[PDB]
């Protein structure tokens, strides 16, 4: 299953 | 930026044999940006029903897709593979040859 | 055996044209098991591999969100990257994302990945450690700074010893022999006079999983490397790999040459000749 989101860069 | 130019192999899924239904390929691989534009042709005319796998890539972050389509080869009948990317001054072709 | 899972992100940009385009695709080893496009008519995350499918409800509806909110993000992120680099508004650019876990047999992590390319450059990528960053450059430098504050590599490490250990261990489970057991390849060598004088022998390895191997031509058992013509290892569209290797001799010598092939899925490495 795929990580949650990320911060954005 | 970055730009790669697309490898280009074409072939079919299974060793061909007159008359029996196969699939054939054109695998792009090792390019970048990822617009690409990939006909199968089929004496010279493109094939209309074509899919294409999801584009995915490698380590080095170059892109690779399959374009592939169901045929039935024959004797007479020719199949390439056309591609078109930034890098290319124009249209790459490649044709499609059973022993390869 | 060993395993790994990836997933593998693409955003480019199209300004003028609307969000940009998010593709994923996940997998486990060479096998690719999952998607989401979100040019899709209804975006959602639909199923690769037949073992995935078995996957409850829940599953798809979470993996779906994900994507949906990480697109948005990748979207934050490529207008700051272009506000970084100091880029036109006006053009298309790409940000790809890899990320990802490797177990030994017993499953346990041997090693994570989350990484970052910015127009088909590395741009930021998580330390062997789990815990630092490697920034290519200053722009990458004010990522950094934003995600050391953010405690993102917690968050990542989490993930990749966590989730990432455990889903794969699932998946491995229910690919059973399709992910566990190598197909090993059907091999056959042609033959193709160019001339009275030469002729090509061909070494094909055909429907083998996963894609890693070796093909070498031998003459009287010495290797052929300056003169093998080699193909790139290329997918034949039904989740295995195809290879060939091929040699020009002269023609009645083609019983010294011998082709040797290397596959995981191979009792033991396979001699071959014309025949
Ligand atoms: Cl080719
Ligand atoms: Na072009």
């Amino acid at each position: 299953e795929p990580r949650s989101p990320s911060h954005s860069m | 930026m970055i730009q790669r130019t697309p490898k280009i192999q074409v072939y079919s899924r299974h060793p061909a044999e007159n008359g029996k239904s196969n699939f054939l390929n054109c695998y792009v691989s090792g390019f970048h940006p990822s617009d690409i534009e990939v006909d199968l042709l089929k004496n010279g005319e493109r094939i209309e029903k074509v899919e294409h796998s999801d584009l995915s890539f490698s380590k080095d972050w170059s892109f690779y897709l399959l374009y592939y389509t169901e045929f039935t080869p024959t004797e007479k009948d020719e199949y390439a593979c056309r591609v078109n990317h930034v890098t290319l001054s124009q249209p790459k072709i490649v044709k499609w040859d059973r022993d390869m | 055996g060993s395993h790994s899972m990836r997933y593998f992100y693409t955003s480019v940009s199209r300004p003028g044209r609307g969000e940009p385009r998010f593709i994923s695709v996940g997998y486990v080893d060479d096998t690719q098991f999952v998607r989401f496009d979100s040019d899709a008519a209804s975006p959602r995350e639909e199923p690769r591999a037949p073992w995935i499918e078995q996957e409850g409800p829940e599953y798809w509806d979470r993996n779906t969100q994900i994507y949906k909110a990480q697109a948005q993000t990748d979207r934050e992120s490529l207008r700051n990257l272009r506000g970084y680099y100091n880029q036109s508004e006006a053009g298309s650019h790409t940000l790809q994302s890899m990320y990802g876990c490797d177990v030994g047999p017993d499953g346990r992590l041997l090693r994570g990945h989350d990484q970052y390319a910015y127009d088909g450059k590395d741009y930021i990528a998580l330390n062997e450690d789990l815990r630092s960053w490697t920034a290519a450059d200053t722009a990458a430098q004010i990522t950094q700074r934003k995600w050391e504050a953010a405690r993102e590599a917690e968050q990542r490490r989490a993930y990749l010893e966590g989730e990432c250990v455990e889903w794969l261990r699932r998946y491995l489970e229910n690919g059973k022999d399709k992910l566990e057991r190598a197909d090993p390849p059907k091999t056959h060598v042609t033959h193709h006079p160019i001339s009275d004088h030469e002729a090509t022998l061909r070494c094909w390895a055909l429907g083998f999983y996963p894609a890693e191997i070796t093909l070498t031509w031998q003459r009287d058992g010495e290797d052929q490397t300056q003169d093998t013509e080699l193909v790139e290892t290329r997918p034949a569209g039904d989740r295995t790999f195809q290879k060939w290797a091929a040699v020009v001799v002269p023609s009645g010598e083609e019983q010294r040459y011998t082709c040797h092939v290397q596959h995981e899925g191979l009792p033991k490495p396979l001699t071959l000749r014309w025949e």
